[PDB]
């Protein structure tokens, strides 16, 4: 089970700072990862961390707009992005890796999913 | 400033024998069988893996009864009993044991592979034995024996230990104790606080402290009086190579290496274990069942026995033989069946300790008084309850076992014949 | 023309001991950890296959406060400290480590095959272990160790390197530093700049240089400083026969073979590379543990400690021991997971250095002066900044450790009684 924060509003040039909140499991030995959906389009994908140690790899695309951290103590995922434009509007999901601290055997559970409207 | 004892002890012209008759241990190698409901142990553990701490119990020689007291005036006066012969003999043939784990943590063969393994299930835990490292050593002092061994450090008051963190190491000084085990090829650790697993190392270690001589402090004792005279020998080489399941504790920096793909995609565990394997055993390399003559001490204590005790510590793998004995449940029916008998596990171990002590005498001047009181006071104390009650040791008494006649002795024709007159 | 330090150097009666407390290592045994984000080393990398380089910082027998000063005139002459004994003292149980890559670059088995091996696809790499080659030494000087190992030459102006063209070599000698790698049976050579691939050694080895003492430069070295005096003991065997993937750098002669056909149509790899193994390890053979005297150096120097320095550098894989310890995440489920535990692994070295030295007096004449000028001419500035800042080794200071009781201390005693007088 995955909690993500609601709806988001924000003007252009703004920053926006989104939870995914886990439970029911052992957070500490599992990544999370990001991805992103435009109106009608698309996945592409953003990065991935390593809450431990905030170990992280980024999508070019996404490398001085998204920033990952964790909070360890509360098990919890944040992604910042910076310099807001009408690109970024869309929604924004969180998932878990199948196999632990592995990538692969692809993404097996998922946020519900976070919308954000740069206006 | 500390001085050898040859400066204040003065040694007589007296001899005595002693020895114990023939001490025997017999036990399961592994652990000890005990009642399941209750804590009571109905068979020990005894395996060629331990120490074998004896604390020994002399006469004590001023109150001793000897046939002529002319010797020493009792009034300026004290005695004390030197140690200057010993032989530590062993009895049983001499075999190679083995320890294994019915589930120890060992997921693949890494000495040579074909192809990539397959993935980390659930438990991939095998029974694996080995043959540990062969160790043969004596320690004799009038100290008890102190070890080192890793042990879980306290954490320094900051960053929270994450659960699953790895735990901090120490370096632990201890008492080596009798029934204590000996490092068996996995380093001297405490598995028990330093291994969750339980599976990392077999049973008779398993939930353990392995502990190794502090020679290096205790050579550097100021008296030297923890040992003063000491023989060790010990070898090993890597018998397997393999591999540790679990979850990557510390992850493998990728300056290291280029990121594989397919099957190579997934980093193995690279938290690699030896198996070990002390060699053959012989004869030829036989350390007991010889005598030894503790003349010229490298220490300040030249063997004498204060407190008229004397510690003899012993690690002995060269006799690790277990021996599995098994019953019958039914002596009838004329075709095998495993589940008509029922196998067990026991192995023996044969001593027997030999001494040859020196009378000396110590005559209570000031400064003697002082030096002696400074080093340590229960001397004095108790010339004209048990210090180290919380620890363990195989008590062997000798009040009783001391002899005037060498002649009529083994250990004692060899040190008459030895120091000539 | 250089000559034996006996010619100019005067040696007095007194004699100090001094020595490290103890020394004490612990960390990862492949490669350090460290915060990813960070660079900051949070656990260093202690392996037994590193050489241990100590910086021995001596008090100036100049600056220093004798009880007496008569023994010579501070006007004419100097002092300088020589190094007559050293005992460098090991503490951990003897044992073999293992080290290994999770993709080693390590085709098929070439030590015996039934059949003709498959194809090389993509990555055909294995995760591998191996113990390396027995390796135990000891060198002792006045100046840093110098080392030599395979690198990378500086390639001939003239036919440009084509991509993936072999690389050329070149011996390079080096400072030994704290730290580095010693050869483990793959060689004296710099992984990293001759190995792109990155897989064909251990984690350990695999981004490091494995460097060899030189040991024919340092003695020929004129005024041989750099060592006077050493122990070297290293001995290997081939485990297994491999096989390198890839692609072929150099084709094999086709005068050398005929032509196969069908399977054998296609040459394999006979880029072979064979697997260490430095055999068992035993006491009989430790280097340690014992006195060494200098008396009689072999070189010109012998045992003068110029600028109050000393360099004792030690290799010992006869303690190798690695410990796994691993910690639960969760203390509840009866059921054994791999993933419920964290597994790691550690090791740990420890040291005692303790020497006698033997002061010595200069008297500062013209031709005394004018030769250590042209020796050393900051021994002479120095008397009446760190000139090697840019390597790093094991500081030790010993200013506050010198003691005029040898008596007092077992380096002490063994080197009275060795002495005699």
């Amino acid at each position: 089970q995955l909690q993500q924060s609601g709806a988001e509003l924000v003007r252009p040039g703004s920053s926006v700072k989104i939870s995914c909140k886990a439970s029911g499991y052992a957070f500490s030995s599992y990544w999370m990862n990001w991805v992103k959906q435009r109106p009608g389009q698309g996945l592409e994908w953003i990065g991935q961390i390593y809450p431990g140690d905030g170990a992280t790899n980024y999508n070019g695309k996404f490398k001085g707009k998204a920033t990952l951290t964790a909070d360890k103590s509360s098990s919890t995922a944040f992604m910042q992005i910076s310099s807001l434009t009408s690109e970024d509007s869309a929604v924004y999901f969180c998932a878990r890796p199948y196999r632990y601290d592995g990538g692969v055997y692809a993404m097996d559970y998922w946020g519900q999913g976070t919308s954000v409207t740069v206006s | 400033a500390v001085v050898s004892t040859d400066e204040y002890v003065a040694r007589t012209n007296i001899y005595y024998h002693a020895g114990t008759s023939r001490l025997l241990a017999v036990g399961h190698p592994y652990f000890p069988i005990k009642k399941p409901n209750n804590n009571k142990i109905l068979v020990p553990k005894v395996s060629g893996l331990q120490y074998r701490v004896f604390r020994i119990h002399l006469p004590d020689p001023n109150k001793f009864g000897f046939p002529d007291t002319s010797f020493y005036n009792p009034d300026t006066q004290r005695l004390v009993w030197a140690c200057v012969g010993v032989e530590v003999g062993r009895g049983q043939p001499l075999g190679v044991g083995i320890s294994g784990h019915p589930l120890l943590n060992k997921l693949d063969d890494t000495e040579n592979a074909s192809a990539y393994a397959a993935n980390a299930g659930v438990d991939n835990r095998e029974c694996i034995s080995m043959d540990y490292k062969q160790t043969q050593l004596c320690l004799i002092g009038c100290k008890p024996p102190i070890g080192e061994h890793w042990g879980k450090g306290s954490p320094c008051t900051q960053v929270a230990v994450q659960p699953g963190d790895c735990p901090p190491l120490e370096l632990i000084n201890t008492v080596i104790q009798d029934g204590d085990m000996v490092d068996t090829g996995f380093g001297a650790m405490d598995f028990t606080t330093l291994q969750a697993n339980k599976s990392e190392v077999p049973l008779d270690i398993c939930t353990s402290i392995c502990k190794y001589p502090d020679y290096i402090k205790m050579v550097s004792e100021p008296y030297g009086d923890s040992l003063f005279f000491y023989l060790r020998r010990e070898q090993m080489f890597v018998r397997h190579l393999f591999n540790r399941a679990g979850t990557v504790g510390e992850n493998v920096p990728d300056d290291l290496y280029i990121k594989g793909s397919g099957s190579t995609a997934n980093l193995a565990s690279s938290n690699y274990f030896p198996t070990p394997s002390g060699s053959m055993v012989t004869s030829d390399a036989q350390i007991f069942n010889k005598p030894y003559w503790l003349q010229r001490a490298q220490g300040h204590n030249n063997g004498i026995c204060w407190g008229n005790q004397l510690f003899v510590t012993v690690v002995d793998t060269t006799r690790s033989t277990n021996m599995s004995l098994c019953a019958a449940i039914s002596t009838s029916e004329t075709t095998y069946k495993n589940t008509n008998f029922k196998e067990y596990l026991r192995h023996g171990e044969e001593y027997d300790l030999q001494f040859i002590f020196q009378l000396c005498k110590i005559t209570l001047t000031a400064d003697v008084m002082t030096y002696i009181h400074s080093m340590n006071s229960t001397i004095l104390e108790d010339w004209n309850e048990d210090p180290l009650k919380k620890y363990t040791f195989w008590e062997v008494n000798l009040k009783e076992k001391f002899s005037a006649d060498l002649d009529q002795f083994p250990l004692g024709r060899k040190f008459l014949l030895q120091l000539g007159l």
